[PDB]
């Protein structure tokens, strides 16, 4: 979860990307638009003789 | 005969003749995995990168 820099609507509580999954939200408590990122990840490789 | 076009240019930092900077520049190559390297992904812009 990251700070984000997103001008909300104020009706609007949460964001879509292209293949509809969510984006950004709003938090709660606190009026704060709040990116969200998958976490860190990668192929793995093994060279051997 | 002259072959300056299709010889390579040493002031290029890649060395590739004036016809193929050409071909290079002419061709858009809009997929570059790699070169992102996750670290500008992991930064996240508003703008819709795909
Ligand atoms: C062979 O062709 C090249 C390119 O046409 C000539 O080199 C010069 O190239 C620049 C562009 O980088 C042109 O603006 C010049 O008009 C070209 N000529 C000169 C005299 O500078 C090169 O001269 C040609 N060589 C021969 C033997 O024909
Ligand atoms: C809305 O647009 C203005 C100017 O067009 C820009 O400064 C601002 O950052 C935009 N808001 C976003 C991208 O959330
Ligand atoms: C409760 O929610 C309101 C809504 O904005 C917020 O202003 C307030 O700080 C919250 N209080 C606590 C204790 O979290």
């Amino acid at each position: 979860l990251t700070e984000s820099n997103k001008k909300f609507l104020p009706f609007q509580q949460f964001g879509r990307d292209i293949a509809d999954t969510t984006d950004a939200v709003r938090d709660p408590q606190t009026l704060e638009i709040l990116d969200i990122t998958p976490c860190s990840f990668g192929g793995v490789s093994v060279i051997t003789p | 005969f002259n072959f300056s076009q299709i010889l390579p240019d040493p002031s290029k930092p890649s060395k590739r003749s004036f016809i193929e900077d050409l071909l290079f520049n002419k061709v858009t190559l809009a997929d570059a995995g790699f070169i992102k390297q996750y670290g500008d992904c992991l930064g996240d812009i508003a703008a819709r990168d795909l």
